[PDB]
């Protein structure tokens, strides 16, 4: 079975450099011809570049033509992806793909891609590393129809994604919901982690959410508390 | 040049028969094959047609492909839940020497029934408030479909501007979830009274409100 696999991803500033790698295995590398594709969040596949079989030859997509270059080792079985001078709209996903016919495409015959990788992301923005700042969401003595009592945690302002929220060190599993964060125009990310607890325990019970932001190694626990009403 | 044109979405009940076109030019679809390719997004496509007709073997029968001209469809014959993706069309342009794609068709497997969504409002921390800033939460769940309209609401009175709002985001559930952010100064927080999230879903309107109020 082919199998592709994609490495180097990263977040760079604008102006920076990558280089992806595509492994493979499951087929005669040197036989195909390969491709880089890639997804801005959002958005659909964008095709960027081709290589021959023997690499003899390579085309590239008008937006990316002098900043990456493709190439191959089919001594290794490998595919790069040098990107140089990168520039925030090439955020995305990039995956390899394997072309299925016969080495190349030209005006006779262009198979496209048969197999594909998982995907690698790649993260271009004027952001720098950001930790967030915690702030407790309370529980609200506003009571509400039903056995319900939410509090929670804000995560504000942080880069690059991503976060990891637990509660009561992760022991507390049971009613959370952390949602999806959202990218203000700071170019900076948000969220907000809840929990719906029956409200009898709240105040019989202790909240605390352990936040975690490897990226800039940034760890707060805020304790959640009911305010004094 | 630089796309494949695709209808933006095709939708139909469980069982009919829907198709998807692409729209190419003389330099690609009509001097090239199509491929058809199934995705659901920011994961790894699967190639469903190749070679304007060709299936892989474990693509169902009821997927079939067509060319003619500068235009290629898929058919979809016998529509089922698991066809809720996107899917893309592409082909090699002879001239530009590149392989293109199409924009692509989000497909939507209509009915399932509508859910209201569930609002939980917060009010900004003390701790915020001591750092001289000011964040209300509107935080909005369990609704489809994914369309909703946020509103911010001031006392009798419509909030400006300061308001972040997510495009909704299916869950694990196969219903919705989005958060609205309304950033302020501690002082207009306190210059009002009262403050409310209004959420408009499939014509209903829920309405939560909360007040500086902390112990008053």
């Amino acid at each position: 079975e082919v199998q592709l696999v994609q490495s180097g991803g990263g977040v760079v500033q604008p102006g920076r450099s990558l280089r992806l790698s595509c492994s493979s295995s499951g087929f005669i590398f040197s036989s195909y011809a390969m491709y880089w594709v890639r997804q801005a969040p959002g958005k659909g596949l964008e095709w960027v570049a081709i290589i021959w079989d023997d690499g003899s030859d390579q085309h590239y997509a008008d937006s990316v033509k002098g900043r990456f270059t493709i190439s191959r080792n089919d001594s290794k079985n490998t595919l790069f992806l040098q990107m140089d001078s990168l520039r925030p709209e090439d955020t995305g996903v990039y995956f390899c793909a394997r072309d299925g016919g016969h080495g190349f495409c030209s005006s006779a015959s262009c198979f496209g891609p048969d197999y594909w990788g998982q995907g690698t992301p790649v993260t271009v923005s004027s952001a720098s590393t950001k930790g967030p700042s915690v702030f407790p969401l309370a529980p609200s003595s506003k009571s509400t129809s039903g056995g319900t009592a939410a509090l929670g945690c804000l995560v504000k302002d942080y880069f690059p994604q991503p976060v990891t929220v637990s509660w009561n060190s992760g022991a507390l599993t049971s009613g959370v919901h952390t949602f999806p964060a959202v990218l203000q125009s700071s170019g900076l990310y948000s969220l907000s982690s809840v929990v719906t607890v029956p409200s009898s325990s709240l105040g019989t019970q202790t909240y605390i959410c352990n936040v975690n932001h490897k990226p800039s190694n940034t760890k707060v626990d805020k304790r959640v508390e009911p305010k004094s009403c | 040049q630089s796309v494949l044109t695709q209808p933006p979405s095709a939708s139909g009940t469980p069982g009919q028969r829907v198709t998807i076109s692409c729209s190419g030019t003389s330099s690609n679809i009509g001097s090239s094959t199509v491929n058809w390719y199934q995705q659901l997004p920011g994961m790894a496509p699967k190639l469903l047609i190749y070679r304007d007709a060709m299936r892989p073997s474990g693509v169902p029968d009821r997927f079939s492909g067509s060319k003619s001209g500068a235009s290629a469809s898929l058919a979809i014959g016998g529509l089922q839940s698991e066809d809720e993706t996107d899917y893309y069309c592409a082909a090699w342009d002879v001239s530009l020497n590149a392989y293109v794609f199409g924009t692509g068709t989000k497909v939507t497997v209509l009915g399932q029934p509508k859910a209201n969504p569930t609002v939980t409002l917060f009010p900004p921390s003390s701790e915020e408030l001591q750092a001289n800033k000011a964040t209300l939460v509107c935080l909005i769940s369990d609704f489809y479909p994914g369309a909703v309209t946020v509103a911010w609401k001031a006392d009798g009175s419509p909030v400006k501007a300061g308001v972040e709002t997510t495009k909704p985001s299916k869950q694990s559930n196969n219903k919705y979830a989005a958060s609205s952010y309304l950033s302020l100064t501690p002082e207009q927080w306190k210059s009002h009274r009262s403050y409310s999230c209004q959420v408009t879903h499939e014509g209903s309107t829920v309405e939560k409100t909360v007040a500086p109020t902390e112990c008053s």
